[PDB]
């Protein structure tokens, strides 16, 4: 019945698929880079800014 | 070599263009340098060289 009894295991399961959505996340980023595809990056810009 | 003056921009380290293409390509990594000095009175002519 109560939804909160299993509590701590269900805080690991979601800090853990979190963790590694946020990796996944960090991937579609920018950190200042113009785009998230490294194929992109090389298609619309020259080697030497690539 | 004797090229432009203009197309110095071209022969920059790791550059690409036409030039930088099909005549000489420079490395990515050039560990060096360039002295580009004028040649028009020598390598000029009066009817085009």
């Amino acid at each position: 019945s109560t939804p909160s009894a299993l509590g701590k295991l269900q805080d690991v399961v979601n800090h853990n698929a979190q963790a590694l959505n946020t990796l996944v996340k960090q991937l579609s980023s920018k950190f200042g880079a113009i785009s998230s595809v490294l194929n992109d990056i090389l298609s619309r810009l020259d080697p030497p800014e690539a | 070599f004797v090229i432009r003056g203009n197309e110095v921009s071209q022969i920059a380290p790791g550059q690409t263009g036409n030039i930088a293409d099909y005549n000489y390509k420079l490395p990515d990594d050039f560990t060096g340098c360039v002295i580009a000095w004028n040649s028009n009175k020598l390598d000029s002519t009066v009817g085009g060289n």
